């Protein structure tokens, strides 16, 4: 318990990854797992929305329904994103 | 092949001068099928509608019987990648058909079907622009002709259910003035 | 048979005059 | 080297062919060998006569130089600073 | 122009009328100002026409 | 007590992407270049 | 953008009402002009009272 | 503007005054086509006549 | 860097051509950012790369750098100088690869350059050699 | 004054509308007048459809207007003219810059206007035959196209080039009055080989397309805004990523960082239409500004394209001396970030500019 | 440049000799025109910037 039973989850997906290896040595295309693949495209928490989180992660079931924070997150969360601007705005540069 | 085909039509203005070029090559004819393949997948893939590459698919199939059957081919390809495209090319391709089947290049249609069985939410959005645009061109009069005798029936019926399927979805798409009839119907 | 057309001689034109005929026509 | 004409073999059996069979060219022997190697694409080749053991040791010995030479070097690097071409990563590949 | 303008309280857009006899009310049709160049398309019945050529 | 707004309104990675105001791009010099807006390789 | 401007344009005369009918000889006009000179004419002192009435 | 000897400066005598005052009534706000009229400098009459 | 490798002396030798190399190619890049820092590296790394006697070496580094002379970046051709003032504390007049009738007249025009580092490495320079 | 004016009238008599807004000129011809066979056509046709019935009523017929064009060629003329000093990377930019001028603005109107294909041909001609004066030599096989159409990434001078597109032409005689078709196509340009060359008009999108595809976008968007609002989580970017580049005034435009001062920004473009005169230098991109109205192209493919049309790297370099360079590879070429420049230049198209094979020349050995 | 500044300095001249050619009456005429148009139209007279702007 003391890990992550979130973490240790994802980890087991991986094991079944290594299942899909034996039979499917190098996988391409239309090939079953795919198509099903694309052939688409317990309480879990109800109210609002909960702000993004870099990690993408749910809150919980009777999470209390207010964002509590230092905002951290969004200005680290926009700053991240500024830079991105910043890389193509130096690049605009290069030509002259 | 691919390659020389990509060339030659970005190189050209119009869509006539393309055609030109190409046929000027005299590349082998066989292949005639993936060329065009090459057409429909080069623009469509292309990131935005453009009437250019829709216009030259097309001539390129009055100027031979064939080219004409391998477009209408190329269609059918589509049902296995209906689903699977990504949803901005649907809005290239609706109208890209659209543009094939105003000018006559409907009944090619039939094969495609309206289930809640198998319809891809892709499939479902593609059809649903291609009636929105080849309507904006007939203007939903000369649509209600070409339909009336059309006998399409996957998508026009059996199945009272899918006819709510069918009609509800017209009213969604928003013409739903061609599902008086099949409203009669359900009655 | 320059049909009226090309150009009356491709001095400042850019080109080298060359004219075939259209290969895709009807 | 040019565009036209960069390939050193077709030269190297040519200017072998022309050496020999002219009369102001002086070699003290008819069996000999002409190593041609053009500067500006970095080539090099040879047409002539062998003898055992010859072959392998020139191959080697002209991979070695073309690798080597610091007169090479210095043309090589006078071309890089003349074109201010200089490399994005190091140690390279 | 205050037909073209429309209200006050509901303005019109770039072309277009509060109603269709706003349209047929009056022989101007398209008035299209950019900077000092003038666009105009008038629509004449017969009459209208002839008034203005007799003039 | 929750926080609740009128409506939605949107997200926030995008809402602060490109640079403001800037303007065009100068009076519309030849020496610019600027014609590509990611590099080659 | 001015070009979309013209595409506003043609689509704004081809939705005027009846605009193309000649059954009873009805008859359009398009007309474009400038204004010749207009800046070198405005008259300052007149241009003062005008926008007295604004600002 | 100043330096320049030709440039009265000094005291508006009564006629110089009715001038002004006329001529800027006349064409409100225009100083250089004042000044030169009056034989004064712009910002001169203008000061004057504030 | 240069710390580490004066304290170990000329156990440093077998490792020359790898930390040269780096040097050089390193000489290059991408301008501004780690030219001056390679060159600094030089300069420091001086004493180390003569009592060793490899001659070769300097002869790299005495050309190479001469050639930068022409380098339009102040920051990077401050470092430059730099590097050749540590190379001259080493190597003497005479055996200078780059001869001094190459270089002095060479070094001369750039006084006009406005940013400092240039202007300080370089009268240190003409310092050194004019002395 | 009806000299500078202009009139048209549509009656029984006249089936066709003419008139002339902005830098357009525009003929429209109805279907219920003699439009004979209905036909579609390249994007220079328009349809004009009637909003109350879904209909294509008319065709409006877009064509460049002379004054323009006459001002594109005064603005080439003024890139040969006013540069005998500058260099010719320089002089490239200088058309690029004019030629995207052109061809943003116009688009579809650009492609039924022969003289324009025409002026542009002989133009680009103009600009490469200058820039082969600048150094000695008129001779073809010493200016193979790679050297001119190169990405200067690769060491060539990026130009832009719309001019060796086929020209169409038929039947003078009746070509000036019935509207024939095309019977016949002109050469614009040589090519070294058969080969290619990519054109801008390919890679920017037509202004119907992006007018309907505007009016689609917003639609849509609004769309998100409403299911966003009974969904109350609000909008992520992947939801629109579809549009994000798409619309004119460009979706996007409404998240730049600076958007609350633009926002109080009003007037933009007419101050852009007086700039003209409170600046010197003239603006091609007047019309438009990109923090209003995003950047309404893309020509990153056009490199792309333009790189595999001349071979590929090794297409491209195999015209240049770095075989000479002892690179390894030229995926780390990186350059140097009334002079040498210049004279650099010719060094990296060495093998090209000098060739064994030439018309006329008399071969010279350099002295040692 | 030196030919139009001197025609420009006849005309200047030339309309402070003759005076204005808008005339009188006619000015009146727009001037009440405009008048009219900005009253049918609830125009509020754009006032001076503030000291306090937050704009």
């Amino acid at each position: 318990w003391g890990k992550g039973l979130a973490q240790s989850r994802q980890q087991q997906q991986n094991v079944e990854d290594a299942m899909k290896e034996m039979q499917k040595p190098l996988a391409r295309y239309i090939d079953d797992e795919d198509l099903d693949r694309m052939l688409r495209e317990r309480p879990r928490y109800s109210g609002p929305a909960p702000p993004p989180n870099r990690f993408n992660i749910w809150p919980g079931y009777r999470w209390d329904g207010v964002d509590r924070s230092n905002g951290f997150e969004q200005k680290r969360f926009a700053r991240l994103a500024s830079k991105k601007a910043v890389e193509e705005l130096a690049y605009k540069w290069s030509v002259e | 092949f691919r390659r020389t085909i990509y060339l030659a039509i970005q190189s050209s203005l119009d869509f006539e001068e393309c055609a030109h070029k190409l046929l000027k090559m005299e590349f082998p004819e066989s292949q005639t099928k993936e060329l065009c393949n090459m057409i429909l997948d080069c623009c469509a893939q292309q990131r935005t509608y453009e009437k250019f590459f829709g216009l030259l698919a097309g001539r390129f199939c009055m100027l031979k019987k064939e080219y004409m059957e391998s477009f209408e081919g190329i269609f059918k390809e589509q049902y296995d990648t209906i689903h699977r495209l990504e949803t901005n090319k649907l809005r290239n391709v609706a109208k890209m058909f659209a543009h094939l089947l105003y000018t006559d290049s409907w009944s090619v249609l039939e094969c495609i079907k309206l289930s809640e069985e198998t319809t891809t939410s892709s499939s479902r959005i593609f059809v649903k622009i291609f009636f929105q645009e080849l309507c904006e061109y007939m203007g939903l009069p000369k649509l209600n002709a070409r339909l009336k005798d059309e006998t399409l029936q996957p998508f026009f019926e059996d199945n009272p259910r899918n006819t709510r399927f069918a009609i509800n979805f017209f009213t969604s798409i928003g013409l739903g003035g061609l599902t008086d009839e099949l409203r009669e119907h359900l009655k | 048979m320059y049909n009226g057309i090309g150009l009356p001689t491709p001095r400042g034109s850019g080109t080298n005059g060359y004219v075939q005929r259209n290969l895709s026509l009807v | 080297g040019d565009y036209d004409s960069h390939d050193i073999e077709r030269y190297a059996r040519a200017k072998f062919l022309d050496y020999t069979t002219d009369n102001m060219s002086i070699y003290p022997s008819p069996t000999g060998v002409l190593i041609a190697i053009d500067l500006a694409y970095n080539l090099h080749s040879a047409y002539g006569n062998w003898f055992p053991g010859s072959k392998p040791l020139i191959q080697q010995a002209m991979a070695k130089i073309m690798k080597a030479n610091p007169a090479l070097y210095v043309l090589r690097e006078r071309i890089r600073k003349g074109l201010q071409l200089y490399s994005s990563e190091p140690t390279e590949p | 122009a205050s037909e073209m303008a429309g209200p006050p309280q509901m303005p019109n857009d770039f072309l277009s009328f509060q109603d269709i006899a706003t349209e047929a009310a009056h022989p101007i049709r398209l008035f299209c100002r950019y900077i000092d160049r003038i666009h105009i398309f008038f629509r004449f019945t017969a009459d209208e026409a002839r008034d203005l050529i007799q003039r | 007590n929750p926080r609740t707004s009128n409506e939605v309104q949107y997200d926030q990675r995008l809402f602060n992407q490109s640079k403001g105001m800037d303007s065009g791009f100068a009076g519309g010099e030849d020496e610019i270049y600027n014609v590509y807006d990611q590099a080659w390789r | 953008p001015p070009p979309l401007l013209v595409y506003k344009w043609c689509q704004g005369i081809n939705n005027l009402q009846d605009v193309w009918e000649t059954s009873e000889g009805e008859c359009n006009v398009m007309l474009e002009s400038r204004f010749e000179k207009m800046y070198e004419k405005i008259d300052l002192t007149l241009l003062n009272r005008l926008l007295r009435l604004i600002v | 503007e100043w330096l320049d000897p030709s440039i009265k400066k000094t005291e508006w005598s009564r006629e110089e005054e009715e001038k002004l005052l006329h001529l800027a009534k006349l064409m409100p706000t225009q100083w250089r086509t004042i000044a030169p009229i009056i034989g004064r400098t712009a910002a001169q009459c203008l000061e004057h006549y504030e | 860097f240069g710390t580490v490798v004066n304290a170990l002396g000329k156990r440093v030798k077998p490792y020359l051509p790898q930390i040269c190399g780096t040097v050089l190619w390193r000489l290059n890049n991408k301008s501004a950012k780690v030219r001056q820092q390679a060159a600094d590296l030089i300069s420091r790394t001086a004493v180390v790369m003569k009592t060793c006697q490899e001659e070769k070496l300097m002869g790299h580094l005495g050309v190479v750098l001469y050639e930068y002379l022409g380098e339009e970046y102040p920051e990077v051709l401050g470092s430059i100088l730099g590097a050749l003032k540590a190379i001259v504390n080493v190597i003497g007049m005479h055996k200078m690869t780059p001869p001094i009738k190459d270089l002095l007249p060479r070094l001369t025009p750039i006084l006009k350059n406005r940013h400092e580092k240039v202007q300080e490495n370089c009268i240190d320079l003409v310092g050194r050699i004019a002395d | 004054q009806w000299e500078n004016s202009f009139v048209s009238v549509y009656s029984k008599d006249n089936p066709n509308l003419l008139f002339n807004m902005c830098g357009f000129e525009c003929r429209i011809l109805p279907k219920c007048r003699t439009s004979y066979e209905e036909f579609t056509h390249k994007d220079g046709v328009w349809n004009l459809q009637n909003e109350v019935t879904k209909e294509r009523t008319a065709q409006c017929f877009l064509r460049v207007d002379d004054e323009s064009m006459q001002r594109f060629h005064n603005r080439v003329r003024q890139i040969l003219m006013a540069s005998g000093s500058t260099t010719f990377t320089k002089i490239v930019n200088k058309w690029n810059t004019a030629l995207i001028g052109l061809m943003t603005y116009f688009r579809e109107a650009v492609v039924n206007t022969q003289e324009l294909l025409d002026l542009l041909v002989k133009c680009e001609n103009k600009i490469q035959t200058r820039i082969k004066i600048g150094l000695n030599s008129k001779m073809p096989s010493r200016f193979p196209p790679v050297v001119f159409y190169t990405p200067k990434e690769l060491g060539g001078l990026g130009m832009l080039s719309m001019g060796h597109v086929l020209i169409p032409q038929s039947d003078l005689r009746w070509s000036k009055q019935t509207d024939v078709g095309i019977t016949h196509f002109r050469s614009g340009m040589s090519h070294e080989e058969d080969q290619l060359i990519p054109n801008l008009y390919r890679y920017i999108q037509p202004w119907e397309s992006e007018f309907i595809d505007s009016q689609r976008v917003w639609a849509e968007y609004a769309l998100k805004r409403q299911e966003a609002i009974a969904q109350n989580r609000r909008l992520t970017l992947e939801d629109l990523e579809d549009s994000w580049d798409r619309g004119i005034p460009r979706i996007n435009t409404l998240f730049q960082k600076d958007r609350h001062t633009l926002a109080y920004d009003k007037g933009w473009r007419v101050r852009t239409d007086f700039k003209q005169y409170q600046v010197l230098k003239q603006n091609p991109f007047w019309w438009t500004h990109q923090r209003h109205d995003g950047k309404l192209w893309n020509l990153n493919n056009y490199r792309t394209d333009m790189i595999q049309a001349l071979g590929g790297v090794e297409g491209i370099l195999e015209h240049t001396l770095f075989k000479g360079t002892y690179f390894p590879t030229w995926e780390g070429l990186f350059w140097e970030k009334n002079q040498i420049p210049n004279r650099r230049f010719t060094l990296w198209w060495s093998p090209t500019i000098n060739r064994a094979n030439v018309y006329v020349g008399f071969q010279v050995q350099l002295d040692l | 440049t030196r030919l139009y500044l001197k025609a420009e300095q006849e005309r200047q001249h030339n309309y402070l000799k003759d005076g204005p050619y808008i005339t009188a009456e006619e000015a009146v005429a727009v001037y009440t025109t405009t008048v009219h148009w900005l009253e049918s139209r609830r125009f509020s007279p754009i006032p001076f910037p503030p000291l306090s702007y937050k704009h």
